[PDB]
C-alpha cells in the first residue's frame, strides 16, 4: 504494498505546495518585504493612498517614521 | 397524551429526519425569547462606533456630557470587558 | 383611489423609503442631501401648483446635483479651449497638471 | 447622462421590440421578458449606486424576486399550451378572435 | 487629521484648477472664471470631474477605479 | 543528420506514449470475454500496465474481439470500429474471432473477424488464458514500439 | 476618457440583447442572455455594486438552466435556427447591430437628443463622488437594512412567493 | 484589472490547448467515422425531437426557491443591526414561509415525478 | 510579477490534477486487492504523462450532426472556469482578495454546469442529451440546499470573505460547531462535482459515457482536467471552510503545509467513497436532497441565525 501509493501522493503534495507559498513570496517581494496591504474598505484604501503620496517615491510600502518630522 | 405519544413514536420510527427538523426549528423559534443574553447582543451592536462621534457645543448645562474621553461621564464598557 | 391608511393609523409602511434624506442606516448621507432637503423644506405645505413656481430654484439645483449636466458642459468647454490652445502652442499645462506635482497628505 | 445609461436604455428598447415582434416560438418571447427585467435591474442599480441612495439598495433585489414569479408564471402556462398542441407555437393560440 | 488634510488637498486642487482656467479662458469674451452653476452660495461637494478634469489619465484611473480594482 | 536524430527521438516519445496508455473498448461477445474479465481481475491487473477499459468508442484505442462474430453483428462491429479515432488497433482473441472456430461451417457466423476489420494480433485458444491475452497485449505493445511514422515522413 | 471599459461592457450588453432579441432557437437565446447577465454583473461591479452584480448573475444562471431544460422538453425543432440560418433572424440581428452603431456614433460625435435627452460622453468617471469614509460597504448596509427597515417589503415578498408556489401547482394541474 | 487578466489568461490557455489538440495530430475524417453513436447502429429518430421532462414542476419551483436564497444572502450583514428582535422576527418569518411552501408542495404530490 | 503568480497558480494545479488521476487509480487498485499503475515509470509515476501525450497526439473528430461552435466552446469554458475557481482561495494569501469570495465561487460553479449542458446538446446524440438532462436535474437537486448551507455556516464568520475563515477558526475548527451541516455540505459537493455515488451525467454503466460520449482526444482530456481540478478545488474549499488551519503571519509555509494535507485527506476520502458505494438513481438524488436535506437545512439555518443572538456571540465586520 500500500505504501507504493505514497510516492504519487507525495508528488501531488509538492504540486499543491507551490501556489500558496509562491504567492506569499511574491507578495513580500513586491510589497517591500512585508505582507501586502489588505484594503477591503475605503478607509484602508485612503490610508494606502496617503502612504503612497507621502512616501516621496510613489510606493505605499515605503514607510516614514519619526525621522521625517524633524 | 396517548394519542400524541403514539403519533410521535410513529414519526420517530418512520420519519426521524422531519422530527429532528421540526424540533430544531421550534427550538430556534422559541428559545431566543427566553434568553437573558439577547439584550447583551443588542448592546454590543449598539456599542460599535462605525462613524465619528460629533462633539456637542458646550452651553454650561450638560453635567452628563464629558469634556474628554477619559472623564468619568459617558457610556462605559466595563461590562463588555468582563463578558 | 388613494386611501391614506398610513396617515390615519400612523403606520409608516413605505414612507421611510420615498426620499433620500430620511434616516439612512448608519447616518450615511445621500449625494444630494442638502439640495433635496432645501427643496422639500421650500415646497412643504404650499401645494404642488405653488411649489412648481415658488420653489423652482431649489428644484433646479437638486436636478443639477442629480445629473450634473451644466457641470459637464462647463468642463467640456474648458477642455475644448485647452485643447485648442495646446494644439497651436499658446498654452502649456503646468507641471502639477502633467504628473510632476509635489504631492501632499 | 453618461453613455452607459443610453446603452442600457437601448438594451431595454431592443428587448421590448423583440418581445412585441413575435416569431413562432413562445419561449423566445419569455426570454425577451427576462431580458427586459435584467435591463431594468441594471438601470435601477446604476442609478441607486450613483446617487448613494442607501435604503434604495434593496429595491433591485425585490425586483428580481418578482421577475422569478413572472418567469415561473410564464413557464407554467407554456406547459399547458404544449400539452394541448405538442408545440409552443403561438399560431396555435387562435381559437378566440375579436 | 485626515479630514483637515482632505479639506486642504481639495481646496488646493480647486485653486490650481481655477488659476489654470483663468489662464486658458482669457480669450473667451463672456466667460467668468470660477462661475458656479448653482444659485445657492453654500459649499457644494466637488465632483470628481471638477477635481481631476485637467490632469493625466493615470491619476483619473487611480481616483476612479483605484479602490474597486485593487485586489 | 540532425533532423534524423530529431525525428527518431520524436518517434520514440510518441510510440512510448501510445503503447504505455492503451485503452481498449468495453466490447465483448462470448466466453472469451470472461477470460478478459479475468485479465482485469486482481491476479493479472491489466490496469497496472496502463490498460483501461472505456465504453465510448471515441475514447478507445484498441478493439479486442473476444467471441464469435455473427452475420447479424458484423455491421455493428464494423460501425463501432469505424467510429474509433485513429491511431487504432485490433486484437483478435479466441478461435471464433480468429477463424470461426467451433462454428466455422455455420450459416450465421463470420469465418474470422479479419473479413470485417484489419487485425494486428491474433491470440489463439478456446478460450485463451488471461495470461495468453496479456502476452498478446504486450506483443501489441512491442509492435507499437516498432512504429516509425515520423522517420518515414521525413524520408519522403 | 479612461480606458472606456464601462462603455465596452455596455456595448457587449446591447450586443447580447440583440443576439437573444432576434429570437433564434431558445438555446442560443439563453446563451445570449447568460452573456448579457455576466456583462451586466461586470458593469455593476465596476460601478461599485459587487453583491448586486454577483447576485443577478447568480440568479440568472439556473433560471436559464431551468429554461434550457424547458427548451429541450417543449421548445425544440428538427433544425434549430441560429443567427445565420434564416433571413429573418439574420436581418433582425444586423438591424440591431447597425442601430446600436448609429446610436453610438450620433452619441459620441455630437450632443443630440436621441429620445429623452442629449449626452456628451467623457466616460462615467466624471459623475463620481469621491466619498472618503467608512469601515463598511454602503451597498451591503442597504441590503442588510431590508429586515430592520423594510418589514412591509419582506411580508409582501414572502406572501408573493408562497402564493406563486400555490399558483404554479394550480396551473399545472390540467384535467 | 487583475481579475480580467486572470480570466484572459485562463481562456487563452484553454483555447491554445484546443488549437494544439486540433492541429497537431493527423486527421482522417470520413463519413462513417463521424456518424452518430448508438452503440451499434444508425439512430432511428433525431436527437432534436422533444424529450419529455418528468420533473417540470420541481424545475419551476426551483426558480422560486432560488429567489428565496437571494433574500437570505444579506443575513450576515443584517445580524449587525441594533434592532435585533425585528431582524430575527423577519428572518424566521421568511424561513417559515419557505418551509410552508415546501410542505404545501410535498403534501399535494408536487415533488413526485410525472408518470 | 502578477503574471508570474498566475502561472505559479495554474501550472502546479494542472500537474497536481494529472498526478491525482494516478493516485485515484492506485488507491482504487489497492482497495480492490490489486496494485494499479506500476509499470510506466517507477511506481507508475510517468503514467499521467503518457496518458496526456497519447490523448493529445490522437485525432479529435467533429461529429457530422454536431453544432461545431458549442462543441468547441464547451470544453474551453469548463477548463477556464476550473482554473478560475482557484484565484480567491487563501493559502494563506489569495491571489485575488475579494470582499465577496464565497458568492463569486458560487456564481462560478453555476457557470460550470452550462459547459456540460452545451457539450451534451451540441453533440446532437441521444446519450449526450440524456446526460445533459441528468445534469439539469442534478443542479436543480443540489443548488438551493448548497447555498443555504453555505449561508448558515458563514453566519458564524461575519462576512463572505474567504480569508476571515482563517481568523474565525483560530482556536477550534468550525466543524465542531457545525458538524451536522458539514456532513450535508460534504454530500452536496459529491453531487456538485458529479462524483460517485452521483456520477449520473456520465453514467458509464447506463449511458455509455453520457454527455462526453462523442468527445475524443484533446477536448475529452480537457473535460477530464476540469473535473479533477474541480474535485481538488471543492476539497480545498471544504478544508478552508470547516478545518481551520492555524496561521502564523511570519511563517505562512506552516499554514500551506497544513492546508495541503487537509485537502489531500479530503480528496482521498472522495476516492474512498467512490470505491465504497453503488450509484444513486437521478430521481432518488432529488428526492434525497429535497425531502431529507432541505428541511434539516432550513431548521439549521433558523438555529444558526438564532444562536449568535441567544448567546451574544455575533461576529464582527458588518
Ligand atoms: C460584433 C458581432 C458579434 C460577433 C460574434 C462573436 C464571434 C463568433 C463568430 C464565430 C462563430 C461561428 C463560426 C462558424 O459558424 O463555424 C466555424 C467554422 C465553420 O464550420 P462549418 O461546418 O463549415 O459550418 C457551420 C455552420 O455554418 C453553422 O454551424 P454552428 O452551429 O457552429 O453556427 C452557430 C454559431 C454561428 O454564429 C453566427 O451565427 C454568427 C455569430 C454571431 C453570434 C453573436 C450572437 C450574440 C450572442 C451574445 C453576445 C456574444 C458577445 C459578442 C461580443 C464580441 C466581442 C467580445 O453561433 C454560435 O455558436 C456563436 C456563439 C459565440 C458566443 C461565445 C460566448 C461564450 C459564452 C461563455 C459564457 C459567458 C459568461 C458571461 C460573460 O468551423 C470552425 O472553424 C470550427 C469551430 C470554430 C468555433 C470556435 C468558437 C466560436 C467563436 C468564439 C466566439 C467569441 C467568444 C469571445
Ligand atoms: C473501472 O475502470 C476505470 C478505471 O480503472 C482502470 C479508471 O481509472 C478510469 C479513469 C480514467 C483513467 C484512464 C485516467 C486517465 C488519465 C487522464 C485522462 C489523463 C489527463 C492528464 C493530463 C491531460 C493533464 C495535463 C497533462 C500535463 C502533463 C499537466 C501539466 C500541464 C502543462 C500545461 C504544464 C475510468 C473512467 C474507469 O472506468
Ligand atoms: C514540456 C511540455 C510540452 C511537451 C509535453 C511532454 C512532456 C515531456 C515528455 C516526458 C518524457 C519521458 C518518457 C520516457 C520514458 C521511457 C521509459 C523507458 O523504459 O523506455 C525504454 C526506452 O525508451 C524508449 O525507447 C523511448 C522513450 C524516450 C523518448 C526520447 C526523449 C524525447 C524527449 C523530447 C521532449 C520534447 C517534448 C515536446 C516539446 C515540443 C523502453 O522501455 P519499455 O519497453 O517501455 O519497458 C519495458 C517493460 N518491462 C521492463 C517491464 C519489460
Ligand atoms: C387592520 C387589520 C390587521 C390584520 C390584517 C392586515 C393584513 C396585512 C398583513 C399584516 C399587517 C401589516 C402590519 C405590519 C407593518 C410592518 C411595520 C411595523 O410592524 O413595525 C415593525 C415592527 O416589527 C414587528 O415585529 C412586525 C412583525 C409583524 C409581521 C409578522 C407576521 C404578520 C404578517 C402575517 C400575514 C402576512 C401573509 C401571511 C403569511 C403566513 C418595524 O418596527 P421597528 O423595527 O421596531 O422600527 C423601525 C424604525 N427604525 C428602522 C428606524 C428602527
Ligand atoms: C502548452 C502551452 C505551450 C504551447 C506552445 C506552442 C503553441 C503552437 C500552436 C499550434 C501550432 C502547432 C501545431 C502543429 C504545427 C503547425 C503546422 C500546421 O498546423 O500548419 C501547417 C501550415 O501549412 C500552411 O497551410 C501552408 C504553409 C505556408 C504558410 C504561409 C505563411 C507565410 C510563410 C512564407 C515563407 C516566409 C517565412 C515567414 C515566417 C516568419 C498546415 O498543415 P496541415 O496539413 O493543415 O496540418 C496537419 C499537421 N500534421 C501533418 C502534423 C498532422
Ligand atoms: C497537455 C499535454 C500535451 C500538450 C501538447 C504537447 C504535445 C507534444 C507532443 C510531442 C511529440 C510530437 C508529435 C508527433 C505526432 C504528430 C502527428 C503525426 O504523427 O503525424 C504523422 C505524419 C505522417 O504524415 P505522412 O507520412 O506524410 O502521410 C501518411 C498518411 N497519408 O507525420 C507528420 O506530419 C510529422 C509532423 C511533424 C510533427 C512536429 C512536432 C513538433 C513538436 C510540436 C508540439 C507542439 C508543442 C505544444
Ligand atoms: C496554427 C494555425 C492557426 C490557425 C487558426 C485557425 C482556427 C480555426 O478555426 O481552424 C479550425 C480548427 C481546426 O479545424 P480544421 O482546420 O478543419 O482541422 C485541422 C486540419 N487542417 O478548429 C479549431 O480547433 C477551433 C479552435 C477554437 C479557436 C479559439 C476560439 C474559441 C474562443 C472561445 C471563447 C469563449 C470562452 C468561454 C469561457 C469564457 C467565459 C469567462
Ligand atoms: C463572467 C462573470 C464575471 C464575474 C467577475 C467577478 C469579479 C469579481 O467579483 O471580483 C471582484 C473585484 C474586486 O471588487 P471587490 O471584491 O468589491 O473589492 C474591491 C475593494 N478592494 O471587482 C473588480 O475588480 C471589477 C473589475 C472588472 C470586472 C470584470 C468584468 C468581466 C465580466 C465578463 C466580461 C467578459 C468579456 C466580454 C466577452 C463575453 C463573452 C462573449
Ligand atoms: C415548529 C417548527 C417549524 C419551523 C421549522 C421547520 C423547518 C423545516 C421543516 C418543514 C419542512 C416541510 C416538511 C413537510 C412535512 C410533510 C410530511 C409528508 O407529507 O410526507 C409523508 C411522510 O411524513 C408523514 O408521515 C407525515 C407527517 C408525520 C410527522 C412528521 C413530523 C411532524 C412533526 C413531528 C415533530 C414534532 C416536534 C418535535 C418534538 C420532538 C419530541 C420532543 C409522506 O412521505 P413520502 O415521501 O411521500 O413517502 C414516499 C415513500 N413511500
Ligand atoms: C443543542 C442544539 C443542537 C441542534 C441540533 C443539532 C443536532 C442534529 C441531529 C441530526 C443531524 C444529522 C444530519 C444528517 C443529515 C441528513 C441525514 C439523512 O437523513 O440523510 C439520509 C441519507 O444520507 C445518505 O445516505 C448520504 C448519501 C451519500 C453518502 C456518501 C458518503 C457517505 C459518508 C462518507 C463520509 C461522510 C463524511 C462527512 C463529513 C466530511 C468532512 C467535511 C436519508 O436517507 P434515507 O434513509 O433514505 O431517508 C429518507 C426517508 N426518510
Ligand atoms: C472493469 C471490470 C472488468 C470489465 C470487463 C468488461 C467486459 C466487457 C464485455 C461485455 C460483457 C459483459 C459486460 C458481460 O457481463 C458478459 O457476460 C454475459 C459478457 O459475455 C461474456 C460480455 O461480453
Ligand atoms: S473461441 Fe471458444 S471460448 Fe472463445 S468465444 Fe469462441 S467458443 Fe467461446
Amino acid at each position: 504494498m500500500w505504501f507504493e501509493i505514497l510516492p504519487g501522493i507525495a508528488v501531488m503534495a509538492a504540486c499543491l505546495f507551490i501556489p500558496g507559498m509562491a504567492t506569499a513570496h511574491i507578495h513580500k517581494f513586491t510589497n517591500g518585504g512585508k505582507e501586502k496591504r489588505v484594503a477591503h474598505f475605503s478607509y484602508q484604501w485612503n490610508l494606502m493612498e496617503r502612504d503612497r503620496r507621502i512616501s516621496g517615491v510613489n510606493r505605499y510600502h515605503v514607510t516614514k517614521g519619526l525621522e521625517n518630522i524633524d | 397524551a396517548g394519542r400524541i405519544a403514539s403519533f410521535l413514536k410513529n414519526a420517530w420510527a418512520k420519519e426521524p429526519v422531519l422530527v429532528a427538523s421540526f424540533a430544531i426549528g421550534g427550538l430556534a423559534i422559541i428559545l431566543p425569547s427566553l434568553s437573558p443574553y439577547t439584550n447583551y447582543a443588542i448592546r454590543i451592536n449598539r456599542a460599535t462606533p462605525y462613524n465619528y462621534p460629533v462633539p456637542l457645543r458646550d452651553d454650561g448645562n450638560m453635567p452628563d456630557v464629558p469634556s474628554h474621553p477619559q472623564d468619568p461621564q459617558g457610556p462605559s464598557l466595563e461590562w463588555l470587558k468582563n463578558l | 383611489p388613494f386611501f391614506d391608511v398610513q396617515k390615519r393609523l400612523g403606520l409608516d409602511l413605505d414612507r421611510w423609503m420615498t426620499i433620500q434624506s430620511a434616516e439612512q442606516p448608519h447616518k450615511i448621507p445621500g449625494r444630494c442631501h442638502a439640495f433635496e432637503k432645501e427643496w422639500i423644506e421650500c415646497a412643504h405645505g404650499i401645494g404642488g401648483i405653488r411649489a412648481e413656481k415658488e420653489c423652482k430654484i431649489e428644484f433646479d439645483d437638486f436636478v443639477e446635483c442629480l445629473l450634473r449636466q451644466k457641470t459637464m458642459k462647463r468642463l467640456s468647454a474648458i477642455k475644448r479651449q485647452r485643447d485648442k490652445l495646446i494644439k497651436e502652442g499658446k498654452y502649456t499645462p503646468p507641471p502639477h497638471h502633467l504628473g510632476k506635482e509635489d504631492p501632499r497628505p | 447622462m453618461p453613455l452607459v445609461y443610453m446603452n442600457i436604455i437601448m438594451a431595454f428598447a431592443i428587448a421590448l421590440a423583440g418581445l412585441l415582434m413575435y416569431r413562432s416560438h413562445l419561449m423566445s418571447s419569455l426570454l425577451c421578458l427576462e431580458g427586459m427585467m435584467l435591463s431594468l435591474f441594471i438601470m435601477s442599480t446604476l442609478i441607486i449606486l450613483n446617487t448613494h441612495f442607501t435604503l434604495a439598495n434593496m429595491m433591485p433585489i425585490i425586483l428580481l424576486v418578482f421577475a422569478a414569479c413572472e418567469a415561473a408564471l410564464g413557464l407554467s402556462l407554456l406547459v399547458m399550451v404544449s400539452n394541448t398542441y405538442g408545440t409552443d407555437y403561438v399560431q396555435n393560440l387562435n381559437l378566440l378572435q375579436c | 487629521l485626515f479630514q483637515a488634510e482632505k479639506d486642504r488637498r481639495v481646496l488646493q486642487m480647486l485653486r490650481e484648477n481655477l488659476e489654470e482656467e483663468a489662464i486658458i479662458m482669457k480669450d473667451v469674451p463672456d466667460w467668468k472664471v470660477g462661475e458656479s452653476v448653482f444659485h445657492t452660495t453654500r459649499w457644494v461637494t466637488p465632483m470628481m470631474g471638477e477635481l481631476y478634469g485637467l490632469r493625466t489619465n493615470e491619476e483619473i484611473l487611480s481616483a476612479t477605479y483605484g479602490f474597486i480594482w485593487y485586489t | 543528420s540532425r533532423g534524423e536524430y530529431v525525428v527518431a527521438k520524436l518517434d520514440d516519445l510518441v510510440n512510448w506514449a501510445r503503447r504505455s496508455s492503451l485503452w481498449p473498448m468495453t466490447f465483448g461477445l462470448a466466453c472469451c470475454a470472461v477470460e478478459m474479465m479475468h485479465m482485469a481481475a486482481p491476479r493479472y491487473d491489466m490496469d497496472r500496465f496502463g490498460v483501461v477499459f472505456r465504453a465510448s468508442p471515441r475514447q478507445s484505442d484498441v478493439m479486442i474481439v473476444a467471441g464469435t462474430l455473427t452475420n447479424k453483428m458484423a455491421p455493428a462491429l464494423r460501425k463501432v470500429y469505424d467510429q474509433m479515432p485513429e491511431p487504432r488497433y485490433v486484437v483478435s482473441m479466441g478461435s471464433c474471432a480468429n477463424g470461426g472456430g467451433y462454428y466455422h461451417y455455420s450459416y450465421s457466423v463470420v469465418r474470422g473477424c479479419d473479413r470485417i476489420v484489419p487485425v494486428d494480433i491474433y491470440v489463439p485458444g478456446c478460450p485463451p488464458t488471461a495470461e495468453a491475452l496479456l502476452y498478446g497485449i504486450l506483443q501489441l505493445q512491442r509492435k507499437i514500439k516498432r512504429e516509425k511514422r515520423l522517420r518515414i515522413w521525413y524520408r519522403r | 476618457m479612461t480606458m472606456y471599459i464601462a462603455f465596452i461592457l455596455s456595448t457587449i450588453f446591447v450586443i447580447g440583447f440583440v443576439g437573444f432579441s432576434s429570437k433564434p432557437s431558445p438555446i442560443y437565446g439563453g446563451l445570449g442572455l447568460i452573456v448579457s447577465g455576466g456583462v451586466g454583473c461586470g458593469i455593476v461591479l465596476n460601478f461599485g455594486g459587487s453583491f448586486l452584480g454577483l447576485m443577478v448573475f447568480l440568479i440568472y444562471l439556473g433560471g436559464m438552466l431551468v429554461v434550457f431544460g424547458y427548451t429541450t422538453a417543449m421548445a425544440t425543432e428538427m433544425y434549430p435556427e441560429v443567427w445565420v440560418s434564416n433571413k429573418t433572424v439574420f436581418g433582425a440581428f444586423v438591424s440591431g447591430l447597425m442601430m446600436e452603431f448609429c446610436m453610438v456614433y450620433y452619441a459620441l460625435k455630437e450632443e443630440e437628443v436621441e429620445i429623452i435627452f442629449k449626452f456628451n460622453g467623457l466616460g462615467d468617471w466624471v459623475i463620481y463622488d469621491t466619498g472618503d469614509s467608512g469601515f463598511f460597504s454602503e451597498e451591503a448596509m442597504g441590503i442588510a437594512a431590508l429586515y430592520s427597515y423594510g418589514t412591509w417589503l419582506v411580508i409582501v415578498t414572502g406572501w408573493s412567493l408562497l402564493i406563486g408556489v400555490v399558483v404554479i401547482m394550480e396551473i399545472t394541474r390540467g384535467n | 484589472m487583475n481579475i480580467m487578466l486572470t480570466l484572459l489568461t485562463n481562456v487563452t490557455l484553454a483555447s491554445l490547448l484546443v488549437l494544439i489538440a486540433f492541429w497537431l495530430p493527423q486527421l482522417n475524417a470520413y463519413s462513417e467515422k463521424t456518424s452518430p453513436y448508438e452503440c451499434g447502429f444508425d439512430p432511428m429518430g433525431s436527437a432534436r425531437l422533444p424529450f419529455s421532462m418528468k420533473f417540470f414542476l420541481v424545475a419551476i419551483t426551483f426558480l422560486l426557491f432560488d429567489l428565496e436564497i437571494a433574500l437570505l444572502l444579506p443575513l450576515p450583514w443584517a445580524s449587525q443591526t441594533n434592532n435585533l428582535k425585528t431582524m430575527l422576527t423577519m428572518a424566521l418569518f421568511l424561513l417559515i414561509l419557505l418551509a410552508a411552501s415546501l410542505a404545501y408542495e410535498w403534501t399535494q404530490k408536487g415533488l413526485e415525478w410525472a408518470e | 510579477m502578477f503574471m508570474i503568480n498566475i502561472l505559479s497558480l495554474i501550472i502546479p494545479i494542472l500537474l497536481a490534477v494529472a498526478f491525482l488521476t494516478l493516485v485515484e487509480r492506485k488507491v482504487l487498485g489497492y482497495m480492490q486487492l490489486r496494485k494499479g499503475p506500476n509499470v510506466v515509470g517507477p511506481y507508475g509515476l510517468l503514467q499521467p504523462i503518457a496518458d496526456a501525450l497519447k490523448l493529445f497526439t490522437k485525432e479529435p473528430l467533429r461529429p457530422a450532426t454536431s453544432s461545431i461552435s458549442m462543441f468547441i466552446i464547451a470544453p474551453i469554458l469548463a477548463l477556464s472556469l476550473a482554473l478560475t475557481m482557484w484565484v480567491p482561495l487563501p493559502m494563506p494569501y489569495p491571489l485575488i482578495n475579494m470582499n465577496l469570495g464565497v458568492l463569486f465561487m458560487l456564481a462560478m460553479s453555476s457557470l460550470a454546469v452550462y459547459s456540460i449542458l452545451w457539450s451534451g446538446w451540441a453533440s446532437n446524440s441521444k446519450y449526450a442529451l440524456i446526460g445533459a438532462l441528468r445534469a439539469v436535474a442534478q443542479t436543480i437537486s443540489y443548488e438551493v440546499t448548497l447555498a443555504i448551507i453555505l449561508l448558515s455556516v458563514l453566519l458564524m464568520n461575519g462576512s463572505y470573505t474567504l480569508s476571515t475563515l482563517i481568523t474565525t477558526q483560530e482556536h477550534i475548527w468550525m466543524i465542531f460547531t457545525s458538524w451536522p451541516l458539514a456532513m450535508m455540505w460534504f454530500i452536496s459537493t459529491l453531487a456538485e462535482t458529479n462524483r460517485a455515488p452521483f456520477d449520473l451525467t456520465e453514467g458509464e454503466s447506463e449511458l455509455v459515457s453520457g454527455f462526453n460520449v462523442e468527445y475524443a482526444a484533446g477536448p475529452f482530456a480537457m473535460f477530464f482536467m476540469a473535473e479533477y481540478a474541480n474535485i481538488i478545488m471543492m476539497n480545498a474549499f471544504t478544508a478552508i471552510l470547516f478545518l481551520g488551519a492555524s496561521h502564523d503571519p511570519h511563517t505562512p509555509e506552516l499554514y500551506t503545509i497544513n492546508f495541503v494535507l487537509k485537502t489531500l485527506a479530503l480528496t482521498i476520502t472522495f476516492l474512498w467513497i467512490r470505491a465504497s458505494y453503488p450509484r444513486f438513481r437521478y430521481d432518488q438524488l432529488m428526492h434525497l436532497l429535497w425531502k431529507s436535506f432541505l428541511p434539516l437545512t432550513l431548521a439549521l439555518c433558523m438555529w444558526h441565525i438564532s444562536l449568535p443572538i441567544m448567546t451574544a456571540s455575533i461576529p464582527p465586520q458588518s
